[PDB]
């Protein structure tokens, strides 16, 4: 039929784009996930274009 | 002379004349109270002290319209205690793990060895037996099991459905004809059956009736039901409660300090609950079935300690204007509509409330 | 003003009392007694 | 006939980003365990037991005085 899977129902677990370890915090500036302060830090101060890439390896995007 | 209230602050301020110079300003407020003391501090109303956290308003602008009022109100006192000694087992009567005594205990001592459960009870109805009585006294072995496993509250809220008929058979079965008639199943209840407090009620010279009433009617009649209160409580605080941080601790808290079946025992049914009973094809009795909770005493006080400012204690907390009254009242005989001058302009607004809480005319 | 669905309404005077009914109350349990129950 | 809430599982800790609730593992054992325990009781607790509502059968206890 080709047509053959759905999404999940269970919630997700949460995990931070940089460094893949669990992440409490979502910044509400980016939209990253990130595991702490240090990781924040590099976050809050990317090359412009990067945050974009860091969504786009979980396949989120801005647009 | 100046009334207590302007007397007592009027004195403190002017105490201020031995410590400082000013004197202008002194003396200014010496005009303020001996005009209206009112105009120095404003009567408005008032509770005791709280001794209790609550959440403040921290603007008024950002707030809007409509806004959720939480029951903030929390106790300072504050009883930190660790969830290994009031979640996991350290209350001896909570079953779970660790404490595994708590399930064997409460199944077997309030009901496989206890004697009130019916099965025990039905092994002890004849003869000699410890509950021999039970044939007659109008309980069932049903509502001797609830009556000895209910609490004082809960068996009282079940009073609250019960009808008297006791006391209606005292009415009816008179005669030598009747016997004094009395259902053999409610045979011990002799005083029941047998008490001039339902006769009164129902003959017509209300006589011992009020006889039986005199402590009630006197303490009405003497206005004590109505007459300001002249003390209260200076502090107030809500109950200290214990802080744990755990889930369990505050379900247990909500279940037990805001428990909701007394708390609808003591405020009665709720208003679908009477449309519902109201409009439907046959009578069902409600829970409780009314509201268990006590008129208040005080008819005016009711169940706070807020007062609220009399506009004749406004009236008397001047000198002045209690002398004025006397005065405008004569006035007023004299043919007189009120006309006055002033030297604060603030004291123009208590006057207009004063004369339409008077209603007299300008 | 049409009348509440659900108070009953009694009224005395020189010429005796009656009681009224709600139209709402007919065809209820307390209809049951001014022989217009269910 | 005992039965206690341990918690809420740990899978749905991320219903939602906050909320006041506490999340505990999955239980790692058998979901049914069988175990014999000796209780003592004595005839005194059960004098008391009979005597009057014990524990959670008399919350107004919590009024003291009488």
């Amino acid at each position: 039929t080709n047509i053959e899977s759905a999404p999940s129902l269970a919630p997700m677990k949460h995990y931070c784009d940089v460094t893949g370890l669990p992440a409490p915090y979502l910044d509400p500036k980016t939209r990253l996930r990130y595991h702490n302060k240090e990781i924040f830090a590099m976050i809050r101060n990317l090359p412009q274009g990067m945050g974009e890439q860091f969504l786009e390896a979980r396949g989120a995007h801005t647009v | 002379e100046l009334s207590y209230r302007q007397r007592a602050m009027y004195q403190s301020l002017r105490n201020q004349i031995s410590i400082m110079d000013t004197l202008m300003n002194l003396v200014m407020q010496f005009r303020k109270v001996c005009n209206h003391p009112d105009l120095f501090e404003r009567a408005d109303t008032s509770s005791p002290f709280f001794c209790g956290h609550f959440a403040e308003t921290g603007s008024f602008l950002r707030e809007g319209t409509n806004v959720a009022l939480g029951y903030s109100t929390r106790s300072l006192v504050e009883y930190r205690l660790p969830r290994l000694i009031w979640c996991d087992g350290g209350r001896l009567d909570k079953p779970g793990p660790g404490n595994l005594v708590a399930g064997f205990r409460s199944k077997y001592l309030n009901h496989m060895m206890n004697i009130w459960t019916p099965e025990n009870i039905r092994s002890s109805l004849e003869g000699i037996e410890n509950f021999t009585w039970l044939r007659f006294v109008d309980t069932s072995l049903q509502e001797a099991y609830r009556a000895s496993h209910t609490d004082v509250f809960a068996r009282a809220v079940d009073l609250a459905s019960k009808q008297n008929r006791l006391g209606h058979m005292q009415i009816v079965y008179d005669e030598p004809e009747d016997k004094k008639w009395t259902p053999v199943h409610a045979l011990f209840q002799i005083c029941e059956r047998e008490n001039p407090k339902a006769v009164a009620e129902i003959t017509t010279e209300g006589v011992l009736r009020d006889l039986m009433n005199i402590a009630r009617v006197k303490y009405r009649e003497l206005g004590l039901c109505r007459l300001e209160k002249a003390a209260r409580p200076r502090a107030s605080a809500p109950p200290i409660e214990v802080v744990c941080d755990s889930r369990s601790a505050v379900i247990e808290r909500e279940n037990i300090m805001f428990h909701p079946a007394m708390r609808k025992a003591l405020f009665g049914p709720t208003p679908s609950e009477i449309k519902e009973a109201s409009f439907g094809p046959r009578p069902v009795t409600l829970y409780p079935p009314r509201a268990l909770l006590p008129a208040p005493d005080h008819d005016k006080q009711r169940f706070t300690n807020i007062t609220v400012p009399s506009m004749a204690r406004f009236v008397t907390d001047s000198g002045k204007l209690a002398k004025l009254d006397e005065l405008l009242r004569e006035l007023k005989e004299g043919g007189h509509r009120v006309l006055l001058y002033f030297q604060m302009t603030r004291m123009i607004d208590l006057m207009e409330e004063y004369l339409t809480y008077r209603n007299y005319k300008y | 003003k049409r009348p509440d669905p659900m108070m009953i309404r009694w009224v005395n005077n020189k010429m005796g009392s009656v009681v009224a009914v709600p139209e709402e109350l007919l065809g209820t349990h307390a209809g049951v007694v001014f022989g217009a129950g269910p | 006939g005992a039965c206690k809430r341990v918690g809420r599982s740990d899978a749905y800790a991320t219903e939602f980003d906050l909320e006041a609730e506490e999340y505990v593992p999955i239980p790692k054992g058998e979901v049914h365990k069988k175990k014999e325990i000796v209780q003592d009781v004595t005839l005194h607790d059960l004098d008391v037991a009979n005597a009057r509502p014990q524990g959670g059968q008399d919350i107004i206890s919590m009024m003291g005085q009488l």
